[PDB]
């Protein structure tokens, strides 16, 4: 999971 | 605010190819001279301007089986859904030409523009 | 020996969102308590153990109507709804909790796996 | 495009  | 799963898209793709070989919920064949294709309505639209354009026609949407023009080569056909399915291309020195004439009918642009730079390299 | 396109995955998908956004080739309505969301068979059962368990069910696979457990948010579900179409997860305080009762049900782990790690964090 |  990432910060777009 | 949102956080996004990077491998998401890519995992849908996988599935989608493997309801694909299971021929599960698979709604249309395309028919290239002798052979058939099964695939999914979605899947074609979002990968093809072609089947984009013929499956928002309020006539052609409904139909269960699309003849491709005879020029069409199947190979050429079968490596491209192949693509649409996987973001693979299985691009080779014999098949460059059927790819790339079949990514101009489909309207497939990112393949075309690849096998012009491919060939741009060989000449 | 085949080449891949990077952004191809997430290019499909971004059609497949405009697809349901259109309400274009949606074959299923998935009722939660008062609230309906139409979606297709195939991305659900691509992101979802329950849908892909429901979708290859010899009588269930032809449905047009799915009505979920009357537990389930429909906020909750919205939001991974959109997660299913987009990869991204709009996971706030307000409806975390919502949320993950959600993917568990939906049996979507990864997003399972955040929310518990979200939670941990907090506490 | 990229050598998987
Ligand atoms: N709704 C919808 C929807 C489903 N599919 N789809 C598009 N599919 C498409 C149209 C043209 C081209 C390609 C894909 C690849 C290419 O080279 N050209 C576009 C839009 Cl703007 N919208 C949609
Ligand atoms: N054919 C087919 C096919 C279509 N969909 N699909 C799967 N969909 C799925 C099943 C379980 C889970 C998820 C997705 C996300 C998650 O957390 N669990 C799996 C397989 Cl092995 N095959 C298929
Ligand atoms: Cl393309
Ligand atoms: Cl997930």
């Amino acid at each position: 999971w990432v910060i777009p | 605010s949102c956080i996004q799963f990077t491998r998401h898209a890519s995992d849908v793709l996988l599935n989608l190819n493997r309801l694909r070989s299971r021929d599960i919920l698979t709604d249309v064949v395309i028919v290239v001279s002798r052979e058939q294709f099964r695939a999914h309505k979605t899947v074609l639209m979002a990968c093809s301007g072609l089947f984009y354009s013929i499956f928002t026609d309020q006539l052609k949407c409904n139909l269960s089986v699309i003849n491709l023009d005879p020029e069409i080569n199947p190979e050429g056909f079968c490596i491209l859904l192949d693509f649409m399915y996987t973001s693979r291309l299985n691009l080779r020195e014999g098949n460059i030409m059927a790819v790339m004439a079949t990514a101009m009918y489909l309207q497939m642009e990112h393949v075309v523009d690849t096998c012009r730079k491919f060939i741009k390299a060989s000449e």
